RNA sequence: UACUUAAAAUUUAAGGAGAGGGUAUCAAGCACAUUAAAAUAGCUUAAGACACCUUGCCUAGCCACACCCCCACGGGACUCAGCAGUGAUAAAUAUUAAGCAAUAAACGAAAGUUUGACUAAGUUAUACCUCUUAGGGUUGGUAAAUUUCGUGCCAGCCACCGCGGUCAUACGAUUAACCCAAACUAAUUAUCUUCGGCGUAAAACGUGUCAACUAUAAAUAAAUAAAUAGAAUUAAAAUCCAACUUAUAUGUGAAAAUUCAUUGUUAGGACCUAAACUCAAUAACGAAAGUAAUUCUAGUCAUUUAUAAUACACGACAGCUAAGACCCAAACUGGGAUUAGAUACCCCACUAUGCUUAGCCAUAAACCUAAAUAAUUAAAUUUAACAAAACUAUUUGCCAGAGAACUACUAGCCAUAGCUUAAAACUCAAAGGAC
């Protein structure tokens, strides 16, 4: 039995569900929660549950909590610009508070899929080379050319060994 | 332990390979000093032939030499290897039979 | 059963032990103790002479603190 | 050929896994008539366990209103010198005749119990029943 | 390479989100900081500084080195860690070979030239592939497979358990069989790595309080019979003194020694040493250790809760230091007996010590052999067994086969034959727990 309450949050698949992707203006978002109370439920599920989702899919932004210092729970994002956007979480669920800050300070779909695609640009499956960045290693793999002598033995006139003894014949 | 206790101290410390008599090789290559029988731990009850010998590393070992009959004498150079003697205690070399000097049992 | 029994056999050899070489271990204790402060010293000197003092700081005299002082 | 496990299912149950194997090729006289009429439980065994901490059986203990009036009675005047027969399913003990006096007179509506103890001994002495107040 | 100014490749310097070997017996480093009138006293560190040890890693490749002195003005022991080759050393063993035809590099405007880069060969069962000869090991169990004979705890055999003292499927030869196969077997090294545990088996490590984190969520407590400290007090039994007084008293299984300066009585006197019957068949108080004769004084109490050392304060008994006390008990010591011996057990005398006043030491089977805290009693939970029904969550401490080892070394300590901290070599295939 894995250790701690609800152990499937420490598990890759888990992590990787988070969908807030922030913005690059986004740099740190703190977390003000309190442990006690009723209208504070959501944002203490949030710290539980998705905190290290986004921290999963934003490893460069700082997230630091702080507990029990104001009579309500909130969300303050500080951007590189030197904005400072203020969210309230009070009764608020905590799938709520995900869709809300995915809303305002999350990347679209659209610019997610076009990074994708360019960070791929120099992968080519013609390009030769060893498995890790290449499908292929050599031509000889591919069907239809010359293959490999350690496989199949070449022809005796294909051949230095051959060549060379032709010559001195000569 | 807890999840923060393992996280502060990883995982397991590990006590490095001590090595043993060879001296993590495959064999090495010793002088012959003296010819000595061993007495086997009882319930065994038997005369083994042993050899102390020097080592190439410099440190000097006892070895058990196996095969029915031995012409090693002092000053013959064997290859000794690992293995030891379940019997024989502190014996933890044995002398590879037709190799340099020492030679295969004589099949007669 | 056996353990105890061991850890008693065990120090009562120890305590005889001590008995017979009591008087060779104080003799070790003196002197592990002397070269305690001879290193205990030297490690002070170490330190003014590397910040570049070439005596000790004015007034200063490195306490002895292994020897017979309470 | 049998399932003498009376710790796993029930007789039902066994019988019914056993004829699907194949051991079992005729069905017991008793099985159609399980199936048609059974019981509202399953005879399945289950090992008594003790209660522990703050667990608590449910059941309720009895008490009808008229026990506060005949606690009072016995309290005041104890048990009616007339024994009680208990044989007899429509016996009318003193006590009980004293709470059907004291319920009429609550049905009046005097709202005092003392009044309503006191006036009932008296309508109860005029019914020439035998009460001693035995303060013993 | 383009423009006479812009795209690259390639580096260099200063940095920092994060990640990055071992030893904590390396626990302190000793200038490691800020300000910018030049003052302030700060900087790193159990979230691991500093010290030491070890290792190439980041692998289309990268980094460092280039005879040695980290460097290389200088100096020295004066150059193959380029290809081939040699000496020595090592278990470890490729040609002192051919060609610049291909690709790469250098040079030239160029035809071209050069290259131990490289290409084509040579060498080697180290691997793979294709074929053709068959050899190697094994045959008690794990673990596929033995016939006869010899040997007789000898000779030998085994990875572990083991085998051999006269019917050995275990050693040697032989027979057959089994496995693999151009290999086969031996040795060496490597590939597998923490979500498990802590009453009885390794492990909650004497007690409590204060931090920072990680969790948790409630706003009470106390008012308690023997906590603790001080002062005063005294009932029973002793001791001492005195009167009277037996001739003995004392002591054991039995005796001896001891004693008559004894003994018994005292509603005689003194003492105020030491310990607190019954209550107590009670289960209170205190953090633990511990605490119960009486009275009085002081006194325990609210932090949400768990979680602490390198700090602070405590900690039975024994023991040390100094001055007192001393009824009784009692290590040691002496005497008596006992026994083959008594260095003990039993008897008598007596000392350290138990007490007080000041310190010190910091040890227990310091044990309820149960860390604390909040839950739940059902999850078809005897989830081993025995203890004390089980089990979830939280936080910290601790454990990783046994012996060596309540040890060696290290550091700290009023401790000096001391305590706390705590290994390795080496040995074994078990040790251990409950029934
Ligand atoms: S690997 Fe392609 S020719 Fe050999
Ligand atoms: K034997
Ligand atoms: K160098
Ligand atoms: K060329
Ligand atoms: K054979
Ligand atoms: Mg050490
Ligand atoms: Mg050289
Ligand atoms: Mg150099
Ligand atoms: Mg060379
Ligand atoms: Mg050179
Ligand atoms: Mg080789
Ligand atoms: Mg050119
Ligand atoms: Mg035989
Ligand atoms: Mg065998
Ligand atoms: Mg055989
Ligand atoms: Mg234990
Ligand atoms: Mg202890
Ligand atoms: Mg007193
Ligand atoms: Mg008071
Ligand atoms: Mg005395
Ligand atoms: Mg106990
Ligand atoms: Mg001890
Ligand atoms: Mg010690
Ligand atoms: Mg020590
Ligand atoms: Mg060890």
């Amino acid at each position: 039995p894995m250790k701690g309450r609800f152990p499937i949050r420490r598990t890759l698949q888990y992590l990787g569900r988070g969908d807030v992707v922030f913005k690059e203006s986004v740099k740190i978002m703190t977390v003000n929660y309190n442990t006690y109370g009723e209208l504070g439920e959501g944002a203490r599920k949030f710290v539980f549950f998705n905190i290290p989702q986004i921290q999963y899919k934003n490893p460069w932004v700082q997230i630091m909590m702080f507990k029990n210092m104001t009579p309500s729970p909130f969300l303050r994002f500080y951007l590189d610009s030197g904005e400072q956007v203020l969210v309230d979480v009070e009764t608020k669920s905590n799938k709520e508070i995900m869709e809300h800050i995915k809303k305002i300070l999350g990347k679209k779909e659209e610019t997610l899929r076009e990074e994708e695609l360019e960070k791929q640009q120099r992968f080519h499956p013609g390009n030769f080379g060893p498995r890790k960045y290449c499908l292929r290693e050599c031509m000889c793999e591919v069907e239809g050319q010359v293959p490999c002598p350690g496989l199949v033995p070449l022809p005796k006139e294909m051949t230095g060994k051959y060549k060379a003894a032709l010559k001195a014949s000569t | 332990a807890t999840l923060n206790q393992m996280h502060r101290l990883g995982p397991r410390k590990e006590p490095p390979k001590r090595l043993g008599p060879t001296e993590g090789r495959p064999q090495l290559k010793g002088v012959v000093l003296r010819t000595f029988i061993r007495k086997p731990k009882k319930p065994n009850s038997a005369n083994r032939k042993c050899c102390r010998v020097r080592l190439s590393t410099g440190k000097e070992a006892v070895c058990f030499i196996p095969g029915e009959g031995h012409t090693l004498q002092e000053h013959h150079v064997v290859l000794v290897e690992g293995g030891r003697t379940q019997d024989l205690p502190g014996v933890k070399l044995k002398v590879v039979r037709g190799k340099y000097d020492c030679g295969h049992v004589q099949k007669k | 059963v056996l353990k105890i029994r061991r850890r008693k056999m065990n120090h009562h050899k120890y305590r005889k032990l001590v008995k017979r070489t009591r008087f060779l271990r104080r003799k070790v204790r003196e002197g592990r103790l002397k070269k305690k402060q001879i290193k205990f010293e030297k490690d002070l000197k170490r330190i003014w002479l590397k910040a570049g003092l070439k005596e000790a700081p004015e007034n200063w005299q490195t306490p002895k603190i292994y020897l017979k002082n309470k | 050929a049998g399932s003498r496990l009376e710790t796993v299912g029930s007789v039902f149950s066994r019988t019914r896994d056993l004829m699907r194997a194949g051991v079992l090729k005729e069905k017991p006289l008793w099985y159609d008539i399980y199936k048609a009429f059974p019981p509202l439980r399953e005879p399945v065994f289950r090992r008594p366990r003790l209660r522990y901490g703050k667990a608590k059986a449910d059941i309720q203990d009895i008490f009808y209103q008229e026990d506060q009036i005949r606690a009072k009675f016995f309290a005041t005047y104890g048990s009616g010198q007339k024994a009680f027969d208990l044989f007899n399913p429509n016996f009318k003990s003193t006590c009980q005749r004293f709470v059907e006096k004291y319920t009429e007179l609550q049905n009046l509506g005097e709202t005092d119990e003392e009044k309503l103890f006191v006036e009932t001994g008296k309508a109860l002495l005029a019914e020439g029943i035998i009460l001693r107040r035995v303060r013993e």
